[PDB]
């Protein structure tokens, strides 16, 4: 019908109008590194990670928000896609706090995973790492901010899925800080999940700290009966 | 060793070479228990740049 043929890696694929690199590109399987992605939440594009090369292009893209155009040959795995996130990930670890062995959570940490999978293995930073001054939401969610890496994903969420307004940004550059700028408790009765699709330990739940290490635990599937959802 | 000479002949004769030479117990030849602090140099991928780990 409207489908158009684009590439990835020289593979074609057949995608609706409107689809973007990163959803053509998981069409085939790859999963392109990100940060501020969430296929729930708006496209934000701010973290960088999902950078990649359009063959015949000078200026990568990123996958999360630009849309696939016809005969576009998506190369997932070349030297400038790999250099791209290098270069990221760098940048996301320059000021990141040597935290891993008390942080909740390592173990489970997509920073550590992709550092791990797309990063480098060592450092060149010679400077010291900023320290931001911790917030206080409520009696849920622990915050530690010097983790946070300003992907937005909680703002997203809270303005969209949850209908409050309360965070957002303040300052800029290096000092821009994410919170309430006041003495406020993000309390809403779906809060929770802004720790699950915070990235890192900047945000954790309060009641399981310091219990468990993901690799510890075994999961069972099953069915919620406080209410009648299911 | 402690060992008298008369006995040392008696050893030399006995096993047919001179042991005082090559002993099986060592007694001062031996490195001291206390050494200085080494430094350990670091490795071929320690540069400050053109060392992309995609190259490696
Ligand atoms: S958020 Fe991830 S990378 Fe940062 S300290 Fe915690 S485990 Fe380590
Ligand atoms: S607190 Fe977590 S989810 Fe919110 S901006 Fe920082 S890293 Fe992203
Ligand atoms: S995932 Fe695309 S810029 Fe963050
Ligand atoms: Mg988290």
């Amino acid at each position: 019908s409207n489908l158009i043929e684009v590439f990835v890696d020289g593979q074609s694929v057949m995608v609706e109008p409107g689809t973007t690199v990163l959803q053509a590109c998981e069409k085939v399987g790859m999963q392109i590194p990100r940060f501020c992605y969430h296929e729930r939440l708006s496209v934000a594009g701010n973290c960088r990670m999902c950078l990649v090369e359009i063959e015949k292009a000078p200026k990568v893209v990123a996958a999360c928000a630009m849309p696939v155009m016809k005969g576009w040959n998506i190369l997932t795995n070349s030297e400038k896609s790999k250099k791209a996130r290098e270069g990221v990930m760098e940048f996301l670890l320059a000021n990141h706090p040597l935290d891993c062995p008390i942080c909740d959570q390592g173990g489970e940490c997509d920073l550590q995973d992709q550092s791990m999978m797309f990063g480098s293995d060592r450092s060149r930073f010679l400077e010291g790492k900023r320290a931001v001054e911790d917030k206080n939401i409520g009696p849920l969610v622990k915050t530690i901010m010097t983790r946070c890496i300003q992907c937005t994903r909680c703002i997203r969420f809270a303005s969209e899925i949850a209908g409050v307004d309360d965070l957002g940004t303040t300052g800029r550059g290096n000092d821009m800080q994410v919170g309430t700028y006041i003495e406020k408790m993000f309390m809403s009765e779906l809060s929770g999940n802004i720790i699950d699709i915070c990235p890192v330990g900047a945000l954790t739940s309060k009641p399981y700290a310091f219990t468990a290490r993901p690799w510890e635990t075994r999961k069972t599937e099953s069915i919620d009966v406080m209410d009648a959802v299911g | 060793a402690s060992a008298t000479r008369v006995i040392q002949l008696l050893r030399n004769w006995a096993s047919g070479r001179d042991l005082q030479a090559k002993l099986q117990l060592r007694y001062q030849e031996i490195s001291k228990r206390t050494q200085p602090p080494p430094k350990l140099p670091v490795g071929p991928s320690h540069k400050l740049s053109n060392n992309y780990y995609c190259t490696r």
